[PDB]
């Protein structure tokens, strides 16, 4: 859901790309790390606006 | 003959997989059409695409 012209709870409410947006979109899989038991509380981010 | 809500979509989150090829999927709610026909359905997971 992270590109421009994108519709989301993630678009919409915590983080959002102009639809003009000129950049590069990364990700990779911190998952050997940040995945700590049951959850990670220290990534929070807005559900409802 | 009813009234159409859409925005209880954005509210709670329901469909895992919503897309509008016609129109705008933010927009349903603001603009209305005359004769709605929904067909329901259920296929294989790589029978969707």
């Amino acid at each position: 859901q992270i590109a421009p012209g994108q519709t989301g709870k993630i678009a919409d409410y915590n983080y959002k790309l102009p639809d003009d947006f000129t950049g590069c979109v990364i990700a990779w899989n911190s998952n050997n790390l940040d995945s700590k038991v049951g959850g990670n509380y220290n990534y929070r981010y807005r559900l409802f606006r | 003959n009813c009234v159409a809500d859409y925005s209880v979509l954005y509210n709670s989150a329901s469909f895992s997989t919503f897309k509008c090829y016609g129109v705008s999927p933010t927009k349903l709610n603001d603009l209305c059409f005359t004769n709605v026909y929904a067909d329901s359905f259920v296929i294989r997971g790589d029978e969707v695409r």
